[PDB]
């Protein structure tokens, strides 16, 4: 019942529903169900803007995965602003990575996609926590802007 | 990360 322990559930829930590995009968959290939705909303249109970019990305690896991901971000969020929508979007990325990654890399460990949900997790929580703190929390500020 | 920007100022409407 962490901090970091919360948005690591979050965002490793996630690739689950991207990748559709079955979970305990009923599926997650009301919140996890809530971010699916939204992220869903979002997932395919980028992918299918993104289609000559990432048919032309090499993941391969967690590291590489890893890469990409801050290389994104980092742009992504170059200009200061931290809103829910583009929370929204960390998440929607890291789903096309594991998807990217499934297809690309060699003799990959079970459950790779805890291993990209935790580099996710840190992401979220060093540069965009103290944000999320300060605009309701994700039962009172994600939760009641999207449902 | 240009689209993804604008995919969520989109959302935050
Ligand atoms: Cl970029």
């Amino acid at each position: 019942d962490s901090e970091f322990g919360y948005i690591y559930r979050l965002a490793q829930d996630y690739l689950q529903s991207v990748l559709q590995i079955p979970q305990p009968g009923s599926g997650p959290s009301k919140t996890s169900r809530v971010l699916q939705n939204v992220a869903f909303s979002v997932q395919k249109e980028v992918e299918k803007n993104l289609k000559s970019c990432l048919d032309n990305v090499n993941v391969v690896s967690v590291d590489t995965a890893r890469t990409l991901f801050n290389q994104v971000m980092e742009k992504e969020f170059e200009d200061g602003i931290i809103n829910w929508g583009r929370i929204v979007t960390i998440f929607a990325f890291e789903g096309i990575l594991i998807k990217k990654l499934l297809r690309q890399q060699i003799a990959p460990d079970v459950d790779t996609y805890k291993e990209i949900s935790y580099f996710v997790a840190e992401f979220i929580m060093n540069n965009t926590g103290e944000w999320i703190r300060q605009n309701g929390g994700w039962e009172n500020g994600f939760v009641k802007k999207f449902e | 990360x240009t689209x993804l920007r604008r995919f969520g100022d989109l959302i935050n409407f």
